[PDB]
DNA sequence: AAATTGACCAATCAGAGGTAGGATG
DNA sequence: TTCATCCTACCTCTGATTGGTCAAT
Protein backbone atom coordinates (compact mmCIF):
# COMPACT_ATOMS: atom_id res chain seq x y z
CA UNK A 1 0.00 0.00 0.00
CA UNK A 2 1.35 3.03 -0.80
CA UNK A 3 1.51 5.89 2.10
CA UNK A 4 -0.71 8.22 0.29
CA UNK A 5 -4.03 6.07 -0.10
CA UNK A 6 -4.90 6.43 3.73
CA UNK A 7 -6.33 9.48 2.42
CA UNK A 8 -8.55 11.11 0.04
CA UNK A 9 -6.68 13.48 -2.80
CA UNK A 10 -6.59 16.89 -0.75
CA UNK A 11 -6.98 18.81 -4.18
CA UNK A 12 -10.60 17.23 -3.77
CA UNK A 13 -11.26 18.05 -0.70
CA UNK A 14 -9.90 21.36 -0.44
CA UNK A 15 -12.57 21.95 -3.07
CA UNK A 16 -15.77 20.84 -1.27
CA UNK A 17 -14.47 22.76 1.48
CA UNK A 18 -14.13 26.31 -0.73
CA UNK A 19 -17.38 25.39 -2.17
CA UNK A 20 -19.11 25.15 1.39
CA UNK A 21 -17.31 29.10 2.00
CA UNK A 22 -17.70 32.88 1.15
CA UNK A 23 -15.71 33.65 -2.27
CA UNK A 24 -13.74 35.47 -0.37
CA UNK A 25 -12.48 33.31 2.39
CA UNK A 26 -9.26 31.84 1.90
CA UNK A 27 -8.34 28.00 4.03
CA UNK A 28 -4.88 27.71 5.67
CA UNK A 29 -3.21 24.35 4.39
CA UNK A 30 -2.82 23.03 7.74
CA UNK A 31 -6.91 23.12 7.48
CA UNK A 32 -7.32 21.23 4.51
CA UNK A 33 -4.46 18.89 5.90
CA UNK A 34 -7.06 18.19 9.13
CA UNK A 35 -10.21 18.31 6.75
CA UNK A 36 -8.22 15.70 4.13
CA UNK A 37 -7.58 13.43 7.57
CA UNK A 38 -11.41 14.00 9.95
CA UNK A 39 -13.30 12.93 5.94
CA UNK A 40 -10.63 9.66 5.54
CA UNK A 41 -11.22 8.36 9.37
CA UNK A 42 -14.93 9.09 8.83
CA UNK A 43 -14.64 6.42 5.74
CA UNK A 44 -12.14 4.42 8.04
CA UNK A 45 -14.04 4.48 11.16
CA UNK A 46 -17.52 3.23 9.46
CA UNK A 47 -15.95 0.55 7.29
CA UNK A 48 -14.41 -1.19 10.60
CA UNK A 49 -17.89 -1.47 12.08
CA UNK A 50 -19.05 -2.38 8.94
CA UNK A 51 -16.20 -5.13 8.22
CA UNK A 52 -16.70 -6.17 12.24
CA UNK A 53 -20.20 -7.20 11.37
CA UNK A 54 -19.43 -8.72 7.84
CA UNK A 55 -17.06 -11.19 9.32
CA UNK A 56 -19.01 -12.05 12.41
CA UNK A 57 -22.35 -12.59 9.72
CA UNK A 58 -19.36 -15.08 7.72
CA UNK A 59 -20.13 -12.77 4.57
CA UNK A 60 -17.03 -11.56 2.84
CA UNK A 61 -18.30 -8.31 0.27
CA UNK A 62 -19.31 -5.32 2.25
CA UNK A 63 -22.35 -4.06 0.48
CA UNK A 64 -24.59 -0.73 1.10
CA UNK A 65 -26.42 -1.96 4.03
CA UNK A 66 -24.05 -2.79 5.63
CA UNK A 67 -22.29 1.14 5.38
CA UNK A 68 -25.80 2.59 6.34
CA UNK A 69 -25.92 0.00 9.26
CA UNK A 70 -22.66 1.07 10.68
CA UNK A 71 -23.63 4.58 10.43
CA UNK A 72 -26.25 4.37 12.82
CA UNK A 73 -24.75 2.70 15.08
CA UNK A 74 -22.03 4.51 15.29
CA UNK A 75 -24.32 7.28 15.89
CA UNK A 76 -24.51 8.68 12.76
CA UNK A 77 -27.95 8.62 12.20
CA UNK A 78 -28.64 11.81 10.04
CA UNK A 79 -26.62 10.37 7.34
CA UNK A 80 -27.57 7.04 7.32
CA UNK A 81 -31.49 8.16 6.94
CA UNK A 82 -30.34 10.59 4.20
CA UNK A 83 -28.57 7.89 2.56
CA UNK A 84 -31.32 5.56 2.64
CA UNK A 85 -33.11 6.24 -0.55
CA UNK A 86 -30.14 7.39 -2.33
CA UNK A 87 -29.31 3.08 -1.98
CA UNK A 88 -33.03 1.97 -2.60
CA UNK A 89 -32.77 4.20 -6.04
CA UNK A 90 -29.18 2.89 -7.03
CA UNK A 91 -30.45 -0.67 -6.18
CA UNK A 92 -33.40 -0.34 -8.99
CA UNK B 1 -34.84 11.92 17.07
CA UNK B 2 -33.15 10.72 13.79
CA UNK B 3 -31.93 14.76 12.68
CA UNK B 4 -30.59 16.05 15.92
CA UNK B 5 -27.24 15.58 14.25
CA UNK B 6 -27.51 18.29 12.34
CA UNK B 7 -28.05 21.13 14.83
CA UNK B 8 -26.30 19.36 18.02
CA UNK B 9 -24.23 22.01 19.77
CA UNK B 10 -25.52 25.05 17.10
CA UNK B 11 -26.95 28.57 17.86
CA UNK B 12 -29.31 30.78 16.71
CA UNK B 13 -29.03 31.41 12.67
CA UNK B 14 -26.48 28.63 12.56
CA UNK B 15 -28.91 26.29 12.79
CA UNK B 16 -31.28 27.40 10.06
CA UNK B 17 -27.96 27.89 7.34
CA UNK B 18 -27.26 24.07 8.81
CA UNK B 19 -30.77 22.76 8.65
CA UNK B 20 -31.21 24.28 5.53
CA UNK B 21 -28.08 22.67 3.84
CA UNK B 22 -29.59 19.03 5.07
CA UNK B 23 -32.99 20.11 3.42
CA UNK B 24 -31.07 20.54 0.32
CA UNK B 25 -29.18 17.36 0.21
CA UNK B 26 -32.41 15.19 1.04
CA UNK B 27 -33.80 16.73 -1.78
CA UNK B 28 -31.10 15.65 -4.08
CA UNK B 29 -30.76 12.67 -3.13
CA UNK B 30 -34.28 11.90 -3.60
CA UNK B 31 -33.94 12.71 -7.22
CA UNK B 32 -34.72 10.01 -10.03
CA UNK B 33 -31.89 10.65 -12.27
CA UNK B 34 -28.77 10.76 -10.55
CA UNK B 35 -25.30 10.19 -12.36
CA UNK B 36 -24.20 7.47 -10.41
CA UNK B 37 -20.33 8.48 -12.17
CA UNK B 38 -19.81 12.06 -11.54
CA UNK B 39 -18.48 12.49 -8.07
CA UNK B 40 -16.27 15.35 -6.55
CA UNK B 41 -14.28 12.53 -5.25
CA UNK B 42 -12.58 9.54 -6.65
CA UNK B 43 -14.62 6.17 -6.24
CA UNK B 44 -11.48 4.58 -6.47
CA UNK B 45 -9.70 6.45 -4.08
CA UNK B 46 -12.64 5.70 -1.20
CA UNK B 47 -12.00 2.03 -1.78
CA UNK B 48 -8.61 2.07 -1.71
CA UNK B 49 -8.68 4.18 2.02
CA UNK B 50 -11.68 1.26 3.06
CA UNK B 51 -8.91 -1.65 1.41
CA UNK B 52 -6.35 0.12 3.59
CA UNK B 53 -8.13 -2.11 6.19
CA UNK B 54 -7.09 -5.54 6.40
CA UNK B 55 -10.35 -6.92 7.74
CA UNK B 56 -12.04 -5.98 4.93
CA UNK B 57 -12.31 -8.10 1.99
CA UNK B 58 -14.65 -7.37 -0.78
CA UNK B 59 -16.30 -4.95 -1.45
CA UNK B 60 -19.86 -3.75 -3.30
CA UNK B 61 -19.55 -0.94 -6.04
CA UNK B 62 -22.41 0.30 -3.50
CA UNK B 63 -20.43 1.05 -0.70
CA UNK B 64 -17.96 3.63 -2.85
CA UNK B 65 -21.04 5.52 -4.17
CA UNK B 66 -22.55 5.87 -0.20
CA UNK B 67 -19.20 7.31 1.15
CA UNK B 68 -18.65 9.81 -2.16
CA UNK B 69 -22.08 11.44 -1.38
CA UNK B 70 -21.78 10.65 2.45
CA UNK B 71 -18.12 12.63 2.30
CA UNK B 72 -19.35 15.54 0.26
CA UNK B 73 -22.29 15.99 3.22
CA UNK B 74 -19.45 15.53 5.81
CA UNK B 75 -16.74 18.11 4.15
CA UNK B 76 -19.31 20.63 3.49
CA UNK B 77 -21.10 20.27 7.09
CA UNK B 78 -17.35 20.30 9.19
CA UNK B 79 -16.98 23.71 6.48
CA UNK B 80 -20.00 25.51 7.37
CA UNK B 81 -19.54 24.77 11.10
CA UNK B 82 -15.76 25.45 11.42
CA UNK B 83 -16.56 28.71 9.23
CA UNK B 84 -18.59 30.27 12.32
CA UNK B 85 -15.40 30.17 14.38
CA UNK B 86 -13.57 32.08 11.79
CA UNK B 87 -16.35 34.54 11.52
CA UNK B 88 -16.23 34.88 15.57
CA UNK B 89 -12.90 35.67 15.45
CA UNK B 90 -13.52 38.35 12.40
CA UNK B 91 -10.97 36.14 10.46
CA UNK B 92 -11.50 35.76 6.30
CA UNK B 93 -8.70 32.77 6.67
CA UNK B 94 -10.10 28.94 7.73
CA UNK B 95 -7.75 27.85 10.11
CA UNK B 96 -7.21 24.15 12.00
CA UNK B 97 -8.33 25.50 15.36
CA UNK B 98 -11.20 26.51 13.61
CA UNK B 99 -12.16 23.23 12.62
CA UNK B 100 -11.10 21.79 16.27
CA UNK B 101 -13.54 24.20 17.58
CA UNK B 102 -16.06 22.82 15.40
CA UNK B 103 -15.85 19.61 16.52
CA UNK B 104 -15.93 20.36 20.25
CA UNK B 105 -19.74 20.92 19.63
CA UNK B 106 -21.28 17.90 19.15
CA UNK B 107 -19.94 14.45 20.69
CA UNK B 108 -20.99 12.92 17.14
CA UNK B 109 -17.14 13.91 16.22
CA UNK B 110 -15.57 12.13 19.23
CA UNK B 111 -14.24 9.85 16.74
CA UNK B 112 -11.91 12.41 15.80
CA UNK B 113 -10.40 12.59 18.86
CA UNK B 114 -7.18 11.70 18.20
CA UNK B 115 -7.49 12.83 14.50
CA UNK B 116 -7.53 16.69 15.77
CA UNK B 117 -6.24 16.83 19.38
CA UNK C 1 -8.50 13.60 27.74
CA UNK C 2 -11.59 12.03 29.01
CA UNK C 3 -12.86 9.01 30.17
CA UNK C 4 -16.19 8.22 28.94
CA UNK C 5 -17.15 9.63 24.91
CA UNK C 6 -20.12 9.22 22.79
CA UNK C 7 -21.18 5.82 23.94
CA UNK C 8 -21.29 4.58 20.13
CA UNK C 9 -18.20 5.18 18.78
CA UNK C 10 -16.18 4.88 22.31
CA UNK C 11 -15.27 0.96 21.12
CA UNK C 12 -14.81 1.46 17.64
CA UNK C 13 -12.28 4.57 18.64
CA UNK C 14 -10.45 1.96 20.35
CA UNK C 15 -10.22 -0.74 17.35
CA UNK C 16 -9.40 2.26 15.63
CA UNK C 17 -6.26 3.36 17.46
CA UNK C 18 -4.93 0.03 17.43
CA UNK C 19 -5.51 0.08 13.61
CA UNK C 20 -4.03 3.16 12.77
CA UNK C 21 -0.75 2.33 14.89
CA UNK C 22 -0.10 -0.91 12.64
CA UNK C 23 -0.69 0.90 9.68
CA UNK C 24 1.50 3.59 9.97
CA UNK C 25 4.17 1.32 10.54
CA UNK C 26 2.86 -0.38 7.72
CA UNK C 27 3.52 2.16 6.13
CA UNK C 28 7.25 2.92 7.77
CA UNK C 29 5.99 6.36 8.96
CA UNK C 30 8.20 7.53 11.75
CA UNK C 31 8.02 11.67 11.68
CA UNK C 32 5.34 13.05 12.64
CA UNK C 33 4.77 15.54 9.36
CA UNK C 34 4.36 15.03 6.10
CA UNK C 35 7.05 14.82 2.69
CA UNK C 36 7.10 18.71 0.93
CA UNK C 37 5.71 17.12 -2.18
CA UNK C 38 4.49 13.44 -3.18
CA UNK C 39 6.55 12.65 -6.39
CA UNK C 40 9.98 13.23 -7.63
CA UNK C 41 8.14 14.09 -10.95
CA UNK C 42 5.93 16.29 -10.47
CA UNK C 43 8.30 18.21 -8.47
CA UNK C 44 10.53 17.91 -11.03
CA UNK C 45 7.56 19.28 -13.82
CA UNK C 46 6.52 21.89 -11.43
CA UNK C 47 10.45 22.86 -10.92
CA UNK C 48 11.05 23.02 -14.71
CA UNK C 49 7.98 24.98 -15.61
CA UNK C 50 8.05 28.45 -17.23
CA UNK C 51 6.17 30.87 -15.15
CA UNK C 52 5.58 34.76 -15.46
CA UNK C 53 7.46 37.55 -13.74
CA UNK C 54 4.92 36.86 -10.36
CA UNK C 55 6.06 33.50 -9.88
CA UNK C 56 2.57 31.88 -11.56
CA UNK C 57 2.74 29.26 -13.85
CA UNK C 58 1.91 30.89 -17.56
CA UNK C 59 -1.75 31.69 -18.75
CA UNK C 60 -3.14 28.89 -21.65
CA UNK C 61 -4.41 31.25 -24.53
C1' DA D 1 10.97 45.86 9.83
C1' DA D 2 10.74 41.38 9.21
C1' DA D 3 8.23 37.09 9.08
C1' DT D 4 4.45 34.21 7.74
C1' DT D 5 1.58 32.16 4.41
C1' DG D 6 -2.44 31.39 0.93
C1' DA D 7 -4.05 32.32 -3.92
C1' DC D 8 -2.69 32.15 -8.36
C1' DC D 9 -1.49 29.69 -12.82
C1' DA D 10 -2.28 24.59 -15.94
C1' DA D 11 0.88 20.49 -17.97
C1' DT D 12 2.67 16.45 -16.97
C1' DC D 13 2.35 11.57 -14.99
C1' DA D 14 0.43 8.70 -10.94
C1' DG D 15 -3.69 6.99 -11.12
C1' DA D 16 -9.00 6.92 -12.03
C1' DG D 17 -12.24 4.68 -14.80
C1' DG D 18 -13.52 0.88 -17.78
C1' DT D 19 -13.74 -3.82 -18.53
C1' DA D 20 -12.24 -8.88 -20.19
C1' DG D 21 -11.71 -13.05 -18.26
C1' DG D 22 -12.18 -15.86 -14.32
C1' DA D 23 -14.48 -16.95 -9.97
C1' DT D 24 -18.04 -16.95 -6.57
C1' DG D 25 -22.64 -17.03 -4.66
C1' DT E 1 -28.42 -23.57 -15.31
C1' DT E 2 -28.56 -18.49 -15.60
C1' DC E 3 -27.77 -14.09 -13.48
C1' DA E 4 -25.20 -10.53 -10.85
C1' DT E 5 -21.05 -8.76 -9.71
C1' DC E 6 -16.99 -9.39 -7.30
C1' DC E 7 -11.59 -9.90 -8.14
C1' DT E 8 -7.20 -8.75 -10.84
C1' DA E 9 -4.69 -7.14 -14.90
C1' DC E 10 -4.46 -4.40 -18.62
C1' DC E 11 -5.51 -0.44 -21.37
C1' DT E 12 -7.08 4.64 -22.17
C1' DC E 13 -6.99 9.06 -20.99
C1' DT E 14 -6.60 12.19 -17.71
C1' DG E 15 -7.13 15.72 -13.54
C1' DA E 16 -4.39 16.26 -8.99
C1' DT E 17 -0.07 17.71 -7.92
C1' DT E 18 2.91 21.47 -7.68
C1' DG E 19 6.22 26.23 -6.39
C1' DG E 20 7.92 31.53 -7.15
C1' DT E 21 6.02 35.70 -6.38
C1' DC E 22 2.79 39.03 -4.59
C1' DA E 23 0.00 40.78 -1.22
C1' DA E 24 -2.41 40.51 3.19
C1' DT E 25 -1.69 40.18 7.91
Amino acid sequence: MKEQDRWLPIANVARIMKLALPENAKIAKEAKECMQECVSEFISFITSEASEKCQQEKRKTVNGEDILFAMTSLGFENYAEALKIYLSKYRE
Amino acid sequence: GTWANVNQGLQGTARDILTTYWQHVINHLESDNHDYKIHQLPLARIKKVMKADPEVKMISAEAPILFAKGCDVFITELTMRAWIHAEDNKRRTLQRSDIAAALSKSDMFDFLIDIVP
Amino acid sequence: SPLYVNAKQFHRILKRRVARQKLEEQLRLTSKGRKPYLHESRHNHAMRRPRGPGGRFLTAD
